[PDB]
RNA sequence: GCUUGAGUCUCGUAGAGGGGGGUAGAAUUCCAGGUGUAGCGGUGAAAUGCGUAGAGAUCUGGAGGAAUACCGGUGGCGAAGGCGGCCCCCUGGACGAAGACUGACGCUCAGGUGCGAAAGCGUGGGGAGCAAACAGGAUUAGAUACCCUGGUAGUCCACGCCGUAAACGAUGUCGACUUGGAGGUUGUGCCCUUGAGGCGUGGCUUCCGGAGCUAACGCGUUAAGUCGACCGCCUGGGGAGUA
């Protein structure tokens, strides 16, 4: 049944009364999840989630801080999926049409990068415009081209990406997400409990949604 | 503490010039601290103990 | 209060005074009599020494 | 003080229910009990239970339904301070014919349609939908 | 009844008549079918602040079992006699013996 | 507040037995020793207004408690301040 | 009739809860004396004041009244007012742990009754410090002030009046119900007491915050949320809490 070695649960007090109903925790001054009763939340989780995946797969595995960023540029990145693994511009969604030509600048750019003019100009310019082009590459990448709207969203931590979440409930937006003891659910309809924030819990069902999508009808 | 008479153990709750030491620095609990000062308080009285040190 | 400063050295070393007395209890009895102010007074002081 | 048990119940309910609260309890009566029912047999809660015997205790199990939950409101209506009192011709319908109206007759505890077809009325006691 | 501690402290100069005090104060409670769990003749001992000019003073401990009444005409005595320079009968709850 | 012999005396006074103790009669008798006690107290004193709110709780808590018992067994109750010598 | 609502009973616990009496040290003012000598005191600066009859400074003895530093703390008690040295006596309430007793005896309450800071009044005391009034010295254009040097009622005690305060949490009392988090304080059960603790279980209290509520600020299991019982009060500003 469980498959998660060690990511138990985890997060002290700082929890979410409404959490409460899939936790069955209480070691040493912290809960731990029930580990039974969030499995039965990868039936479902991956379910509904590849049910789309092959009505066509647009996802967006939004992820971010700067321990697990580049965890999440990874197989999540590859396949039929979008991703952000920093600062979650906000309003990138609700405003994506104001947005939308913050990417013709970062193609508009490095299509133009071994390209275009570029080796030109003055090496001041030269990094000093690459900066430009750094800059936008984090927080930007992902969304690149976004060829089927965004279909469904999968977050790594529900209330550190606040902005993310609220924005594809304000838009419609299926948002998986695995929420932490501490987190707020109900922002999120297909809930995923367990730990948000370590190494692993990520990785595992992160790895493990990039295994799903990138199978479902050949 | 438990006895104003125990001056010995009553000596390091108070600083040279006498002054009752608050809880704060000793880190004593609530009710005790009161047992200490009224120990003391008597202590003073019967001459066990200066109110001042100006002697 | 007292230091019975002994032999080698010239300087004071009386930081004892900074730790009790002077502008401590002095400034304090010094004037305005208070009565309920110092209530209205030592309520900042908590509201502040809670952080 | 005690003084106005029905509309503990009414409310105990009101409040849990608020509270996504699975089940309930209180002390119990004749009383309670009569109205407890028209409260399952008309679906506003799932089933009751009296568990006890020289200190009874009214159970009641709580729905709901999609997310919400099934009582969308319970009110006093009669009450120590005022007792109202409808006939037959003159009796209360909620939310124009949806939801109900408890009211106790000389037969029994029964509903607004109920006592409205028993051609009778009686103490309103209190309002649901 | 109820107990005390008592611990009446006596001028130097007045030194032996503390043994007839304590004889007397005994002899009281006792008379009036009272206990006596603790008795302590400290004697002469040095004081943390002059008192009442002199230095050094004779001590007197006391423990006792006895009736609000003759504890009443001890305060007293106490104060009529002046070459008591301090007392206090003081809480209670429960005898006692040892300490010090 | 009076003592656990006299009030125990007058439990085994009043009740079917020592440990009858919340009869109406009892209750009622062991306030009304209370009330007579204390009016000693407050005879010095006087200004001992705190104490005193004390003091009428218990003739007010007496006086329902008197006023109960009447209605219950009106025979019980005639005997009551006759003996406790009250109502005059 | 019933026992859970409400009482009574038992042993303890914490407490500036009240009333009375006793007592302690520190300082101030004053009185007396040693030493000592021309200043001290006060302000923004001054002056008035005080000192050659020796001031202030210092030391010693004494008288008197008033308040209780340190503890002391979004600490504790009380219905509110409001209650802080120590000790005894008298006394009110609250809480906890066991079970035993009564058996709806309860909640509220117009009228009524009691209590009720400070000031103020009446007779007697009492008077160190403080200080309305008043006097003097200054500041100012003026200065009936703020500042200074003085200082009477008063502030203290008993007895009796007065009955008001932003007397406020500006939130009436009682009861039932409704996610949480970190403390403070006070009982009590259990755990090799083997840790200065470990896990529970009541009372009170502070901060923060969810639903919900709000005009908003904010309140939020100590409600300003959800309901019930009863009482008090509001109905534009001014006039007027006046006639
Ligand atoms: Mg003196
Ligand atoms: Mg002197
Ligand atoms: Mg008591
Ligand atoms: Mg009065
Ligand atoms: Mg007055
Ligand atoms: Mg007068
Ligand atoms: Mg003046
Ligand atoms: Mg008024
Ligand atoms: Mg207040
Ligand atoms: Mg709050
Ligand atoms: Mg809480
Ligand atoms: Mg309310
Ligand atoms: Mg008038």
């Amino acid at each position: 049944m469980l498959k998660a070695g060690v990511h138990f649960g985890h997060q002290t007090r700082y929890w979410n009364p409404k959490m409460k109903p899939f936790i069955f925790g209480a070691r040493n001054k912290v809960h731990i999840i029930n580990l039974e009763k969030t499995v039965p939340m990868f039936n479902e989780a991956l379910a509904e989630l590849n049910k789309i995946a092959s009505r066509k797969g647009k996802i967006l595995f939004v992820g971010t801080k700067r321990a697990a960023s580049e965890a999440v540029k990874d197989a999540a990145l590859s396949c039929d999926q979008f991703f952000v693994n920093h600062r979650w511009l906000g309003g990138m969604l609700t405003n994506w049409k104001t947005v939308r030509q913050s990417i013709k600048r970062l193609k508009d750019l490095e299509t133009q990068s071994q390209d275009g003019t570029f080796d030109k100009l003055t090496k001041k310019e030269a990094l000093m415009r690459t900066r430009e082009l750094e800059k936008l590459e984090n927080s930007l990448g992902g969304i690149k081209d976004m060829g089927g709207l965004p279909d469904a969203l999968f977050v790594i931590d529900a209330d550190h990406e606040h902005i993310a979440i609220k924005e594809a409930n304000n838009l419609g937006i299926p948002v998986f997400a695995i929420v932490d003891t501490n987190s707020d659910p109900d922002g999120v309809d297909f809930v995923i409990p367990g730990n948000d924030d370590a190494i692993r819990a990520v990785t595992l069902y992160l790895g493990a949604v990039a295994a799903t999508v990138r199978e479902g009808r050949s | 503490e438990i006895d104003y008479k125990d001056i010995a153990t009553l000596k390091n709750y108070i600083t040279e010039s006498g002054k009752i030491v608050p809880s704060r620095i000793t880190g004593t609990r609530a009710k005790y601290q009161r047992q200490l000062a009224r120990a003391i308080k008597r202590a003073r009285y019967l001459s066990l103990l200066p109110y001042t040190d100006r002697h | 209060i007292k230091v019975r400063e002994n032999e080698p050295f010239d300087v004071a070393l009386r930081r004892f005074k900074r730790s009790c007395e002077k502008a401590g209890v002095l400034a304090e009895v010094r004037r305005r009599e208070f009565y309920e102010k110092p209530t209205t007074e030592r309520k900042r002081a908590k509201a502040s020494a809670v952080k | 003080s005690m003084q106005d048990p029905i509309a503990d119940m009414l409310t105990r309910i009101r409040n849990g229910q608020a509270a996504n609260k699975a089940a309930v309890t209180m002390p119990s009566s004749k009383l309670k009990v009569a109205i407890a029912n028209v409260l399952k047999e008309e679906g506003f809660i799932e089933d009751f239970k009296v568990e006890g015997d020289t200190k009874p205790e009214l159970e009641l199990t709580l729905k709901y339904f999609q997310g919400k939950a099934v009582v969308e409101s319970i009110q006093r209506v009669s009450r120590p301070g005022l007792r109202i009192y409808k006939r037959k011709d003159e009796l209360p319908k909620v939310m124009a014919g949806l939801g109900i109206a408890v009211v106790s007759t000389s037969k029994g505890v029964m509903t607004d349609r109920a006592a409205r077809q028993a051609g009778l009325g009686g103490e309103i006691i209190c309002y649901v939908a | 009844m109820r107990h005390y501690e008592i611990v009446f402290m006596v001028h130097p100069d007045q030194s032996e008549q503390v043994p007839g005090m304590i004889e007397r104060y005994t002899a009281a409670i006792t008379g009036a079918e009272g206990k006596i769990h603790r008795l302590e003749d400290w004697g002469r001992r040095q004081l943390a602040y002059p008192i009442n000019k002199l230095h050094k003073a004779h001590y007197v401990l006391m423990n006792v079992e006895a009736p609000q009444e003759v504890i009443d005409e001890l305060e007293t005595t106490f104060r009529f006699n002046d070459a008591v320079i301090r007392s206090m009968v003081m809480r209670t709850k429960h005898a006692v013996t040892e300490a010090s | 507040s009076l003592s656990t012999e006299a009030t125990a005396k007058i439990v085994s006074e009043f009740g079917r037995d020592a440990n009858d103790t919340g009869s109406t009669e009892v209750q009622v008798a062991l306030l009304t020793a209370q009330i007579n006690h204390l009016q000693g107290h407050f005879a010095e004193h006087k200004k001992d207004h705190h104490s005193r709110r004390g003091l009428l709780r218990m003739v007010s808590q007496r006086r329902k408690l008197l006023d109960y018992l009447k209605r219950k067994d009106v025979a019980r109750y005639t005997q009551l301040i006759e003996r406790l010598g009250l109502r005059r």
